DNA sequence: GCGGCATTCAAGGAC
DNA sequence: TAAATACAGACCTAAGTCCTTGAATGCCGC
DNA sequence: CTGTATTTA
């Protein structure tokens, strides 16, 4: 039961063992947990659509929040949980939502009471609302609205735009906040010490820079990281180099060689390069990123150049989003950089 | 009890004097339904502007507290086909009433999701129907519905309430609830509504809950902004003078330490950004193209993902190269 | 018969004076065969003010709206080979072509995003103009040789064809490829026309075994044998090739399958 | 704690067989003097009231009001789970919830416990109609029913016309037309057979014939129907069972 | 309150052939056929609310007297659009006997004739033939396009036009003649330049301003009835400067509650129904006003984007 | 030879020695392993790597596999066929093989192997195919059932697949490997298949002829072998895939003459390299690198072509119709010639 | 044991 | 053998729901 | 439009 449950968490990755299971262990969204947690006191949840970045921990908050609210006996019968893995039209959405909505919510026992508030209402939350069309948004709109007294309805999406206004008006917005450096990095230092990872000095916020507010990405990195010096056994910590070798990050040298390349040369030896650049198999989006850095943190080139190199950054990234060819795509910036 | 539900529910209008916002409206169907002369109905609006509550209201002052049974509610989770039409909506305007004497009500609400083929069937049953039941189709918009359909119905264009009617209704909610709020935090919630009395109630009553305390403190401007993470405007004008006259190093620090320190959103920064700018008075148009342009097209780039400090970097490069025209 | 029984009911004469009212209101409004459709909006008088003005963008939306499965595909194929007649004063053919062709990709991107989910079917003006009308606007003038039909469903078939056969292919070879389709097709092909069909051309009827050897390696069929030869072009198609082998080995290679 | 016991379970099958078409679902209302249920069909044309009190019940123990919200269209599944030689136990817990169903036999030993999820129904269901009508008659189901589904074949409206000592059922439609004229008699050989009629003053009003279709269908609980209707009033189709009654209130056409 | 009162559009809804103020070549055959008899097959085609429905109601009624009850089959065809309704319903009208005067034939009434399935259009065809010297169709639809070319075949094409405002405005001063109600001639102008050539919504709009202020004036008009939505659109584009465009945008359109797809799809109409500028500007504004669309459509409707487009128009313009 | 002298095992990896460390550290304890994502150049041997991890993390049946099928039914009522890779220890699926009906293959079956089941490994092959609809699916599949299933999703590219993904799993590059190590491996396969080279050099030219393909340099090696009879001269001529020369062939017509004539001709070589199951992206991709090889045009001209590769490339991705693309790039560079 | 009717579902079409 | 005009080349697939519609399934009534 | 079938010159 629990023992089998905490060695199954125990022989998990750190993504899924170090899930959050209460709302306190949501580090950075406190002006989200904050309203979670007063509302569990009350029993007036609003209908809630969270949105914000990948990785921010949407779904955990609303797994606590619904833990917290009915035990780990009402959790499995007072909540509805649709992900994208499942048909979700027109039809589902009338048939299936709509008489789980109508349904009274189910009768809490005794023990239930004497620990958790235990509200008389349900939650059907609606993970990566993205997918769900329109119309099918329209009947969750006149669904969420007549059924309000027992059930509580719970979008979770990357994209806020990718819902109807309407849809958006019903369910109070949260926003979740990128997780850079400075609001994770209390969370990373925990991990680490939860798995006796000895790493150096500034590598669990260099994880996190190279996160770029993904707190899943920077768990898999540093649990990446340590298996990598627990094979060595060498004993010695964890380099923030070590980390952005694995991380899929750029070397600063070849960084360099293209910004020589891109400077001083012609067409010619800019696509040669280029050609033999992508053997490596360097992610683009990466390798834009830190030409991006490279040039607006570097303060040699004329603002005139800086809003050109912004732009062409914008539209290659722009581009590369929807599914392109890296190599053209890079030698196509590293070509209308050069003629600056 | 009423205390359970959300105050996005719980302030829902019960009477016609609760629907405020919309004036010339009101009255204008108050004497509609007071003469008598009650015309079909085509209440045409953005969401929250309180079409359903001042239906509601209506329907609830012409039959009195059994609205629930003697007036068709027909919305767009339900079936919204033509077979459905055919059937329930040709009974209920055909037959009487069960409960007392009087003409019928049919409310299509968010009728604008209805097929085309449905509104074709129900165009012909108004127009026969119409001497003993009134139809009401309330739109978020109106291109979805047939002209034909469109020009069975008297059209009211439902506004975005102004300053002094939702000012009124959070007095209202400030009454009912043991709350305070500071008249400059109300003016920004009234700025963050555009017209929209849900977003103002839920975020009302996320900020209560934010207040972390029993209620005897007021509702300042910064627990709005850091309960609905709106940037303050004092962050945007900043954010905007570092990128107008300050060098891009400088410029880009102060963007990324104001997006950082409170964990902005660069929508959010990008909208209070063109809002601001707005006023500007600029002598020619084409750095006014070129801002609009580059702005839109980094706004539709940023609802589709991408490198974030890419975007932010491309919003300074696009205004500053926009101003550069204005020498 | 109909119009004149109606008409003679109040015009007891019916004269040159008043046929004007009477065909204008009994067009005969009936949807226009896409050859008609393609040729009316590749017409070069159209477009031009005159043109414009009788017939004008609405009635090209609704040509277009006629048949709206076929109209795009038909632009496509017969804008190219017109003699154009609305060229602007320094443009070449070559320059409006490449524009019809911009606007035909943002026409296809356009019934991309309307033939796939979230069912964007309101956009379906836009993609009257952006795969009809303006394309034939850039190239509009008079038709140099004849509208052919869209050839683009043919080679879809075509290709729907190959990739399946492909598909069985590589789904027989897995156990031995590891690699993808596409993989396959690239690169693996190449070599297995040289060890299968090569032999045959540079030994004569002794190197069945080998090939067997090599096909049963593989899971190879003689169907399968006979798809792999027909999935090469350019310098390389075996249409030929194979009837240039005697009919004696084709015969024993037969015989070695049974 | 809500627990009823039926003197046999096809009664309550039969009860539930006449809604099973004209509404989908119900608040059954559960009370010490016994189960009362108010529905609106989904056009909001016709009303049904059932009533049935404590007699019926074999056992009846009801601590405190209770409110059941359930669908008809699984209620009738389960019934029809059940025999015609079993008896029928109702249990609700205290916080009405998952309503469950007990299947016994009397002739051998079998246990068949079946649950239905409740449903929250928001619109309250206990208004009552107390006035006097134009004219109450009363003749067998069967005889009502049989001229019901006769008439339904001309047309889709059904007139009925109350006239002095003379009940009429008028359809006409596409096809043709028809009338039935029946005459109030007293039939001292067997009592269910007679046709009564009270009149107060003439009544001539239209129905829709899938409605009254519906109606009918309550037959097969009583052998005698009352119909009672009056100007400006809705029709009373009553069918008496032992311990209460089944009334529906259908609305006539507008003329 | 208790009752309502029948609507205007109701309540003075013609009767005979003469009341009605439409195309007048088309009403006086309908009143010779009427008076004459044998009435052709026929399919009336127009725009809503011009006197279609009405004109063949009263056809029907003048041609068949006393006999309407039994000799007309009214059916809405949106409502009744089945293969199954033509097989049994309409054939057993067809066959079916009735002692008719010499000159009158039934009259099947098929309003909404636009929306019949494929099916049911094609079983009409032998229907129609082989009963056709005892029973006659009028067809009523807004798009002769929707229905088939052989039932078109058959039957007299009616091709109903817009109303002049002389038309309007003389049955608008008849109705308030007979209802006895303050006007003004400014009024009257303004209910007509909304009205759009559609009796119907110009009688709606009549009756709604009466119940609601009393006296038809053009300021209650213009209060009650906004002014038309494309025109306000029209104005926008056709700006000089990018300043009044934003300014039209911002006040007129967004600050009213006007959503924006509605914005993007009345500016694509507008466009594709302009005629002030050339044939390529036309389809140059209608590619930025669709990929604006395009970009409305995904969820990302802003002010921000509609004023991209305003930008990119004047741009446009800016040679 | 491609399957005849293969590694199957980590420790029979003969390049890139770092990733090999890196597969062994991943595997020394294999049930605290996270999902993984193999990325790099095509023909790389991403598979061979994730092929040895596996027989790393379980015993050396991995690589018995059977050859199932198994059908399914969209919302169309639609038989689809599926034919899967499956091992005792872990299984394959490439959606790339139908059309938009690929996330139901993701959703049912894997949640069946999900609620069948210490855990079953599944390899997704080429994952850029993979629809975002699909993806969306993947995306709470990989993490809900997290302790029995186990995602290695192979791909060239991560361009088409979205941060969601991207986040939930381990990024692994795949670094072409050196021509050095090309050429040893190409030794040795000479050496054991018994192939005469009179010099070694010859080996060497391949890899520059391979750009950094491990498969294509083996394949073009047994290319070479049959024409000069299992004996390389100094001379034997580099044999390329027919496609090349077609493309290249469209290449020089492009260059030599610029017209709507020759425009035609451009339209019928591309509609029979797309009926013979050949992508698009791969043709705009070798026709724009072919291009900007030819010695007759400028920088001017170099830099507006793979501006309008990039362009339509971002077309072809947005589109389905890939003729409707390729003509417009295709004339786009004719205007700028 | 058929006879009849009602219900449901799959195939094609439309946008 | 020419005028003179009609007029035929050709039909796509995944996808989303709604709609129709034939036909089979299913049940009750007799 | 090109190309062909049909009717009349
Ligand atoms: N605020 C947080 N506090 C602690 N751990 C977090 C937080 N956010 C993310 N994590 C970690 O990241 C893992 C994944 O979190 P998720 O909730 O799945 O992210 P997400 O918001 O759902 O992103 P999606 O699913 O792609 S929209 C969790 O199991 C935690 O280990
Ligand atoms: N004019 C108003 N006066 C008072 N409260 C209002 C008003 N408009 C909106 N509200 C509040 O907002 C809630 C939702 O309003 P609704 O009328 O349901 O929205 P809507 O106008 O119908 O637009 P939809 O539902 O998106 S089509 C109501 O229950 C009220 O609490
Ligand atoms: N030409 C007309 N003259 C008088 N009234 C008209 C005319 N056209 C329309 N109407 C009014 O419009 C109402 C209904 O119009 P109708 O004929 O149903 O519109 P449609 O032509 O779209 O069917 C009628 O009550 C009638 O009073
Ligand atoms: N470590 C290695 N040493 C030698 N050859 C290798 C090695 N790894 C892969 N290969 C070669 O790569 C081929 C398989 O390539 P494959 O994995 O299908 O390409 P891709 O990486 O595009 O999937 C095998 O034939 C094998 O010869
Ligand atoms: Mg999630
Ligand atoms: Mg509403
Ligand atoms: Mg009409």
């Amino acid at each position: 039961s629990k023992l089998a449950a905490e060695q199954s968490l125990a022989q998990q990755p750190w993504v899924e063992k170090y899930r959050p299971k209460n709302l306190d262990e949501v580090t950075a969204q406190d002006h989200a947990v904050t309203v979670l947690k007063k509302t569990l006191k009350s029993a007036n949840l609003p209908h809630m659509l969270f949105y914000g970045p990948p990785g921010t921990g949407k779904t955990s908050t609303i797994l606590a929040l619904t833990k917290e609210l009915y035990g780990p006996d009402l959790m499995k019968s007072r909540i509805l949980e649709l992900n994208a893995s499942d048909e979700r039209g027109i039809s589902i959405v009338r048939e299936k939502v709509k008489n789980f909505a109508r349904l009274t919510v189910s009768k809490p026992s005794k023990h239930d009471l004497e620990n958790y508030p235990c509200p008389p209402y349900k939650i059907i939350i609606l993970d990566e609302a993205d997918s769900m069309t329109a119309d099918a948004q329209s009947a969750l709109r006149r669904t969420m609205e007549t059924y309000s007294g027992v059930t509580r309805f719970c979008l979770i999406c990357n994209y806020v735009t990718r819902i109807i206004d309407p849809l958006a008006s019903r369910c109070s917005k949260f926003r979740f906040k990128a997780l850079d450096a400075s609001n994770a990095i209390d969370r990373l230092r925990f991990i680490s010490e939860q798995e006796n990872v000895k790493c150096d000095d500034g590598v669990l916020e260099r994880i996190l820079d190279i996160s770029a507010g993904d707190l899943r990405r920077g768990i898999t990195l540093l649990q990446s990281a340590s298996k990598g010096a627990q094979y060595l056994g060498d004993g010695k910590n964890i380099t923030s180099t070590q980390v952005e070798e694995l991380a899929g990050v750029v070397p600063h040298d070849i960084l360099i060689e293209i910004v020589e390349k891109v400077k001083s040369g012609d067409f010619d030896e800019i696509k040669k390069y280029v050609n033999t650049f992508m053997k490596s198999g360097w992610s683009a989006a990466s390798v834009v990123n830190q030409l991006h850095e490279y040039y607006i943190t570097n303060d040699n080139f004329d603002t005139n150049f800086k809003n050109q190199i912004s732009w062409l950054l914008f539209t290659t990234d722009s581009r590369l989003n929807n599914g392109t060819n890296e190599h053209i795509q890079l030698l196509n910036l590293l070509v209308k950089i050069s003629q600056l | 009890s009423k205390e359970n539900l959300p105050w996005v529910e719980k302030y829902r209008p019960e009477t016609l004097d609760e629907v405020y916002g919309q004036n010339e409206v009101i009255t204008t169907v108050r004497k509609f339904v007071d003469e008598g002369k009650l015309p079909h109905l085509l209440f045409y609006g953005p969401p929250g502007t309180g079409k359903t509550s001042t239906i509601v209201a209506l329907a609830r002052e012409i039959y009195g507290k059994n609205y629930s049974n003697m007036v068709l509610e027909l919305n767009a989770s339900d079936d919204r086909g033509i077979d459905v039409v055919r059937n329930q909506i040709k009974d209920f305007a055909s037959t009487r009433q069960i409960f007392s004497k009087g003409f019928k009500l049919i409310i299509l609400d968010e009728a604008d999701a209805m097929t085309n083929a449905a509104q074709n069937a129900l165009r012909r049953v108004i127009e026969r129907y119409t001497k003993n039941t009134r139809f009401c189709v309330l739109a978020n918009y109106a291109h979805k519905l047939t002209p034909a359909l469109l020009s069975r119905c008297t059209r009211f264009r439902f506004q975005p309430l102004p300053q002094e009617a939702i000012e009124r209704r959070i007095a209202n909610v400030l009454v009912h609830e043991k709350l305070k709020l500071s008249p400059n935090a109300e003016k920004a919630l009234i700025e963050l509504s555009n017209g929209d009395m849900r977003r103002v109630l839920n975020v009302l009553q996320s900020c209560k809950a934010t207040l972390d305390n029993p209620d005897e403190d007021e509702i300042s401007d910064d627990v709005i902004y850091e309960c609905c993470g709106a940037p303050r405007p004092s962050d945007l004008k900043a954010v905007l003078k570092s990128i107008l006259e300050d060098d891009w190093g400088t410029a880009h620090y102060t963007l990324n330490k104001v997006r950082s320190a409170k964990g902005l959103a660069l929508i959010d920064l990008i909208e209070g950004i063109v809002k601001i700018l707005e006023d500007y008075e600029l002598q020619n148009e084409e750095t006014r193209v070129h801002l609009l342009t580059k702005l839109a097209d980094i706004e539709y780039s940023i609802s589709k993902g991408g490198n974030d400090q890419i975007q932010g970097s491309a919003v300074i490069g696009a205004i500053k190269a926009s101003f550069e025209n204005e020498t | 018969i109909n119009l004149l029984s109606t008409i003679s009911t109040t015009t007891k004469t019916i004269n040159h004076e008043n046929i004007n009212e009477i065909s204008k209101a009994w067009e005969k409004n009936i949807a226009l065969k896409p050859f008609d459709i393609a040729h009316k909006m590749l017409d070069g008088q159209i477009y031009s003010d005159i043109g414009s003005r009788n017939f004008t963008l609405n009635d090209k939306i609704a040509l277009y709206f006629d048949d709206f499965d076929f109209t795009p595909l038909m632009i496509q194929e017969n804008y190219l080979s017109t003699r154009p007649s609305v060229l602007k004063p320094g443009q070449s053919h070559l320059e409006a072509v490449a524009e019809a062709a911009n606007c035909i990709s943002l026409g296809d991107i356009v019934e991309k995003k309307i033939r796939s989910s979230e069912q964007l079917w309101s956009l379906l003006p836009l993609h009257a103009v952006l795969s009809s009308v303006y394309p034939a606007s850039k190239v509009a003038g008079h038709m140099a040789g004849r509208i052919n039909f869209t050839a683009w469903l043919g080679q879809n078939s075509k290709s729907a064809k190959y990739y399946r056969l492909l598909q069985e292919i590589h789904y027989h070879t897995r156990l031995g490829t590891s690699t993808d389709k596409i993989g396959l097709r690239l690169d693996y092909l190449p070599t297995f026309r040289k060890r299968l069909l090569d032999p045959f051309l540079k030994q004569g009827a002794d190197a069945i075994s080998s090939v067997i050897e090599v096909m049963d390696d593989y899971y190879l069929t003689k169907e399968d044998w006979d798809s792999i030869m027909e999935f090469f072009v350019g310098p390389d198609v075996t249409t030929a090739i194979i009837k240039k082998i005697p009919a004696t080995v084709k015969s024993g290679f037969t015989r070695k399958y049974n | 704690m809500l627990e009823a016991k039926f003197e046999e379970a096809s009664l309550f099958k039969r009860i539930i067989d006449g809604f099973k078409d004209c509404v989908q679902l119900v608040n059954f209302q559960c009370k010490e003097d016994g189960i009362i249920a108010q529905a609106v069909d989904d056009s909001r044309v016709l009303l049904v009231s059932l009533e049935i009190g404590v007699e019926a019940f074999q056992e009846y123990r009801c601590d405190h009001p209770v409110t059941l919200g359930m669908d008809l269209t699984s209620l009738s599944k389960i019934l029809r789970c059940g025999n015609n030689t079993d008896t029928l136990t109702l249990i609700a817990d205290n916080t009405p919830d998952s309503i469950i169903l007990l299947f016994e036999d009397t002739k051998k030993d079998r246990i068949a416990e079946y649950s239905l999820k409740l449903m929250d129904i928001d619109a309250d269901f206990l208004k009552i109609e107390e006035l006097q009508y134009d004219s109450t008659l009363s003749l067998p189901s069967s005889e009502f029913s049989k001229i019901v589904r006769d008439l339904s074949q001309l047309s889709d409206s059904i007139n009925i016309m109350i006239t002095k000592e003379t009940i009429k059922f008028v359809a006409d439609g596409d096809i043709g037309s028809g009338s039935v004229i029946i005459k109030p008699f007293v039939d001292m050989e067997h009592p269910e057979t007679s046709i009564k009629l009270e009149m107060d003053q003439p009544v001539d009003l239209t129905f829709g014939a899938k409605y009254l279709l519906d109606i009918i269908k309550g037959s097969s609980l009583s052998d005698r129907v009352g119909i009672r209707l009056s100007s400006e009033a809705p029709a009373l189709f009553q069918f008496d069972l032992k311990s209460g009654f089944l009334q529906f209130f259908l609305a006539p056409k507008f003329n | 309150t208790l009752s309502l009162q029948l609507p205007w559009v109701e309540k003075y809804r013609p009767q005979v052939l003469s009341d009605i103020v439409g195309n007048k070549e088309t009403i006086d055959r309908l009143q010779q056929i009427a008076k004459d008899g044998n009435m052709p097959h026929m399919i009336i085609s127009g725009m809503p609310g011009i006197g279609k429905t009405t004109s063949v109601h009263c056809l029907a009624h003048e041609l068949l007297g006393r006999s309407y009850a039994d000799g007309v089959l009214e059916l809405n065809a949106s409502d009744d659009r089945g293969i199954d309704v033509v097989r049994n319903q309409i054939k057993h009208f067809a066959q079916k006997k009735l002692h008719l005067p010499p000159g009158k034939h039934k009259i099947v009434i098929l309003d909404e004739a636009d929306s019949m399935t494929a099916g049911a259009q094609q079983a009409l065809r032998r229907t129609m033939e082989l009963y056709s010297n005892s029973t006659r169709f009028a067809f009523a639809c807004n798009q002769s396009n929707k229905i088939i070319e052989p039932l078109q075949s058959r039957c007299a094409i009616l091709r109903y036009s817009k109303l002049s405002d002389e038309d309007v405005l003389k049955r608008l001063l008849q109705i308030i003649k007979l209802e006895d109600v303050k006007y003004t001639n400014d009024g009257l102008e303004a209910i007509i330049f909304t009205a759009e050539g559609d009796m119907r919504q110009a009688i709606n709009n009549l009756q709604s301003t009466v119940a609601g202020h009393g006296l038809v004036n053009a300021d209650n008009v213009f209060k009650i009835v906004d002014s038309p939505h494309p025109l306000i659109v029209k104005k926008m584009l056709l700006a000089s400067n990018l300043e009044d465009s934003i300014q039209i945008l911002r006040t007129d359109l967004w600050k009213k509650g006007y959503s924006s797809i509605d914005i993007v799809t009345t500016s694509f109409r507008v466009t594709k129904n302009l005629a002030q500028v050339k044939e390529s500007v036309r389809l140059e504004m209608i590619k930025e006003i669709g990929l604006t669309h395009m970009r409305i459509l995904e969820g990302v409707g802003t002010y921000l984007q509609l004023a991209s487009m305003l930008a990119k128009i004047h741009k446009l313009n800016n040679k | 030879w491609v399957d005849k002298y293969r590694p199957k095992s980590l420790n029979a990896l003969s390049h890139n020695e770092e990733l090999t460390n890196f597969l062994k550290s991943l595997s020394d304890q294999p049930r605290d392993l996270p999902h993984l994502l193999l990325y790099g150049p095509n023909g790389t041997g991403k598979k061979t790597r994730c092929m040895a991890l596996l027989e790393s993390i379980f015993g050396p049946g991995v690589y018995r596999l059977k050859i199932d099928v198994r059908q399914f039914v969209t919302a169309s009522n639609r038989k689809l066929e599926l034919n899967v890779v499956s091992s005792p220890y872990h299984l394959e699926i490439t959606p790339s093989d139908m059309g938009n009906n690929d996330r139901i293959v993701i959703q049912e079956l894997l949640k069946e192997v999900a609620q069948m089941e210490r855990y079953k490994c599944v390899i997704i092959n080429e994952a850029n195919s993979l629809t975002k609809d699909a993806q969306a699916a993947l995306r709470r599949t990989m993490e809900k059932y997290s302790k029995n299933i186990r995602l290695i999703m192979v791909c060239d590219s991560m361009s088409p697949i979205i941060a969601p993904i991207k986040s939930r799993c381990l990024l692994i590059r795949c670094p072409a490997p050196s021509d050095s190590e090309i050429s040893t491996i190409l030794s040795d396969v000479v050496t054991n298949e018994r192939i005469q080279l009179e010099t070694k050099d010859i080996l060497k030219r391949i890899a520059q002829a391979s750009n950094g393909n491990l498969r294509v340099s083996l394949l073009m090696l047994e290319s070479m072998a049959l024409n000069n009879e299992l004996a390389l001269k100094s001379s034997s001529p580099i044999i390329k895939p027919d496609w090349i020369i077609v493309i290249h062939k469209l290449t020089r017509k492009i260059v030599k003459e610029r017209s709507v004539n020759s425009l035609i001709e451009c339209r019928a070589v591309l509609y029979d390299l797309l009926a013979h199951c050949i992508p698009a992206n791969i043709i705009l991709k070798e026709l724009t690198f072919s291009l900007l090889d030819v010695e007759t045009l400028n920088t001017t001209n170099k830099s507006s072509i793979i501006e309008y590769s990039s362009v339509f490339d971002e077309r072809l991705s947005l589109g389905n119709k890939a003729i409707f693309h390729l003509e417009g790039f295709i004339a786009k560079v004719m205007c700028c010639l």
